[PDB]
């Protein structure tokens, strides 16, 4: 039985979502 | 998995240096030099995503294979670039299934590696024979001397 | 009107002192137990994954 | 596309995209209007906040969850549940998405029948399947055998399934489960002082049910050692302050599972209906259902019931067989992982109950092969 | 005299109080996340327990 995974989001939206409002760059 | 040590070895020192950047500006204060497992996981769930700890302990045996939890710099490439999963999907498995099955023209069930040799030297890609001898051995985990259809399901799952 | 003006000052003053120094009092304590807090579950957690691996075995 | 794989439940809605492994938004069910009159003008009061919202502004509200037991007893907050969590929680129009619903066993056909007709007229999905909430616990097991016990919120049912053969006969459906227990400790509660009556309360009475109560090993002598020493006595911070000491009440709440003349329902325990389920099946897999016993649902949380059940059980089956009792620690979610799992299956994916289907047999369709 | 001393007065008052509000805020925060990590410690440590008795068994 295979395995989805959609917890793995777009990893610049997480980054963004870290830095906040610094997210300017990353 | 080597699969995004394939990705980072296609990204060049501008990834290098950005991610060092961005560890010199949110890692600021850890006492780590690195990213932990517990901090990775910590901060995702700050940022809002929410994976396993499960995931952390995997992703953690994977690029960190000594098992301290860290991330050395290839592997902590590698690690960063794992949350990133674009390409899924393996390209596909029946067609592939029947160039695999085709590639047997001996037709015996058994994949020579002589076969994969011609196919190689068609490829031209720079192998010595101990590359082929590894990358077989990543494939032939039985060890039976082929490229059993199963083990050729492993090694090339997950495969684009 | 000006002394009534400077006793109220004079009195919000100190009370408004005693309020910051107790949020910084509050502020320190909090984060020193929260740290620690914080190593005792890394501990915890890593002793958890090794059981867990062991009792698979 | 992906499929929606959402569990309606009686207590916390679970929803989330097919092929993930955790929900993505678990909300309790509770639709809860405003009862005070309301003074300042312009302030936005609406007129239903239901989901978690309403368990923020639950001090000016009279929450009631629309789901009694299994059974759903007011069709127009379910509905609102529904709509919620469809564009609020996962923001994703319902025309474009195939839905999964989940329902107890032995429910009435007119629940089910009234469930795919809203689910098919006022949300107008594309497809949607109604599958029972056990077999998707044992798919999240990766078994194939084993007789699983689903101690929901509203309903606890055993349904045992061997070699994907359910057996309809020997499902045995027990009304007990964690709202019953909420009440019998809100009302034991009040054996000390404290006493919790209004509906917003009753959530304060399951935080403390969820956070402090554990099910005792043997229940004889844990009376006899609360009632002597007191290392037992846990203390909780109310919403207010007030802190609240609890003695035996701690393994008296849980324990209704295993004697419910507690609360003066007449059936046997959990730990007596398994092995009466057990017992009603063919007697040459009867080893297999003894090896691969299944717990689920939130109720079977409590810390330490999976070693009474497996005393319980050993205590009633032949010395012979291995008793072993299957806890998850992913128990609460086990039955929205299987409906994933399920979702996600290419050979499933023509059991879906096409919308030409339902226009050309009406919202019977469901009890036919399409189930 | 007197209204320029009450007015100087009168700022400090309010810039002081407003930072000890400010700070009392992120205290109250700080205080949320301790909790928080009260709430992960218990659970890892009864997590560790549990794991260790079934491996013992
Ligand atoms: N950690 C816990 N410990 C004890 N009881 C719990 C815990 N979590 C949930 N419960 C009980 O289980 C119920 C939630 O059950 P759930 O599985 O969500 O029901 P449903 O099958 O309707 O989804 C809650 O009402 C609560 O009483
Ligand atoms: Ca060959
Ligand atoms: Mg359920």
């Amino acid at each position: 039985r295979p395995t989805l995974r959609r917890v793995r989001i777009s990893a610049d939206a997480m980054m963004q979502a870290l830095l906040g409002t610094r997210a300017k760059e990353s | 998995d080597d699969i995004y040590k394939a990705a980072v070895e296609q990204l060049t020192e501008e990834q290098k240096n950005e991610f060092k950047a961005a560890f010199d500006i949110f890692v600021l204060g850890a006492e780590d030099g690195c990213i932990s497992t517990k901090e990775l996981g910590k901060v995702m769930r700050m940022l809002g995503q929410n994976p396993t700890p499960e995931e952390l302990q995997e992703m953690i045996d994977e690029v960190d294979e000594d098992g301290s939890g860290t991330v050395d710099f290839d592997e902590f490439l590698v690690m960063m670039v794992r949350c990133m999963k674009d390409d899924s999907k393996g390209k596909s498995e029946e067609e592939l299934s029947d160039l695999f099955r085709m590639f047997d023209k001996n037709a015996d069930g058994y994949i020579d590696l002589d076969e994969l040799k011609m196919m190689l030297q068609a490829t031209g890609e720079t192998i010595t024979e101990d590359d082929i001898e590894e990358l077989m051995k990543d494939g032939d985990k039985n060890n039976d001397g082929r490229i059993d259809y199963d083990e050729f399901l492993e090694f090339m799952k997950g495969v684009e | 009107e000006a002394e009534k003006a400077a006793d109220e000052s004079e009195r919000g003053m100190k009370v408004i002192e005693s309020r910051a120094q107790k949020d910084e009092e509050k502020m320190e304590i909090q984060e020193i137990q929260l740290k620690e807090a914080k190593h005792i579950a890394e501990d915890a957690d890593r002793k958890y994954e090794e059981v867990a691996r062991k009792l698979v075995i | 596309t992906t499929a929606l794989v959402c569990d309606n439940g009686s207590g916390l809605v679970k929803a989330g995209f097919a092929g993930d492994d955790a929900p993505r938004a678990v909300f309790p069910s509770i639709v809860g209007r405003p009862r005070h009159q309301g003074v300042m003008v312009g302030m936005g009061q609406k007129d239903s906040y239901v989901g978690d919202e309403a368990q923020s502004k639950r001090g000016i509200l009279t929450l009631k969850y629309p789901i009694e037991h299994g059974i759903i007893t007011n069709w127009d907050d379910m509905e609102k549940i529904w709509h919620h969590t469809f564009y609020n929680e996962l923001r994703v129009a319902p025309e474009e998405h195939p839905t999964l619903l989940t329902e107890a066993p032995l429910n009435p056909k007119a629940n089910r029948e009234k469930m795919t007709q809203i689910m098919f007229e006022t949300f107008n999905v594309p497809a949607m399947y109604v599958a029972i909430q056990a077999v998707l616990s044992l798919y999240a097991s990766g078994r194939t055998t084993g007789i699983v016990l689903d101690s929901g919120d509203g309903v606890t049912h055993n349904v045992p399934i061997y070699e994907g053969y359910a057996l309809p006969h020997a499902i045995m459906r027990l009304d007990l489960a964690g709202r019953d227990l909420t009440d019998y400790l809100m009302k034991i509660l009040t054996e000390r002082g404290y006493s919790f009556v209004t509906t917003a309360e009753r959530e304060i009475v399951r935080d403390i049910k969820e956070k402090l109560c554990y099910v005792a090993l043997d229940f004889e002598n844990e009376m006899a050692t609360a009632a002597s020493s007191s290392s037992l006595e846990k203390s909780y911070e109310l919403p207010d302050g007030q802190v609240i000491t609890i003695g035996n009440e701690r393994f008296r709440c849980p324990e209704t599972l295993f004697q419910p003349s507690f609360i003066g329902m007449e059936s046997a325990g959990i730990h007596e209906t398994t092995y009466n389920s057990i017992m009603k099946c063919d007697i040459d897999i009867r080893k297999d259902l003894y090896a691969n016993n299944v717990l689920s649902g939130g109720t079977t949380m409590y810390p330490g019931i999976a070693d009474r059940m497996q005393k319980e059980i050993t205590a009633l089956a032949p010395s012979t067989m291995k008793i072993k009792i299957i806890a998850p620690p992913e128990r609460k979610y086990s039955v929205w992982i299987g409906g994933s799992i399920l979702a996600s299956l290419s050979t499933f994916q023509q059991m879906w109950i096409s919308k030409q289907e339902y226009d050309e047999a009406g919202p019977s369709i469901v009890h036919r092969k399409c189930f």
